[PDB]
C-alpha cells in the first residue's frame, strides 16, 4: 500500500468508465435499453419517444 | 369460447405472414402496442400466444 | 385536401396512423401542422340503389 496515492487515481478514473459503460445497459423508463431493438420494433412517431 | 373461459392457444415453429393480418380490411380494431404492425416480419418470436 | 372516405376511415386521416387510406390514398406526416375536417354526408353521397 505505499503507492496508493496514484492507484487511487487509476481506480478512479476506471471505474468512472465503467459507470459510463454501465449506464448504456440502462433503459431509463424505455421498453429497451438497446437502440437496435427500438428501430426494429416500432413506428418512428413512438420509436422517438 | 367466451370472456371468463377465454381459450389460449400456443404458437410455435412456424413463419408468419403477418401481412395478411395487416392488408385485410376485415379487423376493425388492429392495434398492436408492443411491436409496430409493418415490423412483424422483419422479427423473430418465441412464447407467441393467441 | 377535399375527399370522401367511409365514416371508420376517419380516424386514419392524422398523423402517425396506421391503416389502410393512410398507405395507399392519403398520407399525413408525422409533422403535420393543421385541421381535419369531417362532417357526415349520407344525404348527398349515396344512393338508394
Amino acid at each position: 500500500s505505499a503507492l496508493g496515492k496514484l492507484q487511487d487515481v487509476v481506480n478512479q478514473n476506471a471505474q468512472a468508465l465503467n459507470t459510463l459503460v454501465k449506464q448504456l445497459s440502462s433503459n431509463f423508463g424505455a421498453i429497451s435499453s438497446v437502440l437496435n431493438d427500438i428501430l426494429s420494433r416500432l413506428d418512428p412517431p413512438e420509436a422517438e419517444v | 369460447a367466451s370472456v371468463y373461459a377465454w381459450n389460449r392457444k400456443r404458437i410455435s415453429n412456424c413463419v408468419a405472414d403477418y401481412s395478411v393480418l395487416y392488408n385485410s380490411a376485415s379487423f376493425s380494431t388492429f392495434k398492436c402496442y408492443g411491436v409496430s404492425p409493418t415490423k412483424l416480419n422483419d422479427l423473430c418470436f418465441t412464447n407467441v400466444y393467441a | 385536401d377535399s375527399f370522401v372516405i367511409r365514416g371508420d376511415e376517419v380516424r386514419q386521416i392524422a398523423p402517425g396512423q396506421t391503416g389502410k387510406i393512410a398507405d395507399y390514398n392519403y398520407k399525413l406526416p408525422d409533422d403535420f401542422t393543421g385541421c381535419v375536417i369531417a362532417w357526415n354526408s349520407n344525404n348527398l353521397d349515396s344512393k338508394v340503389g
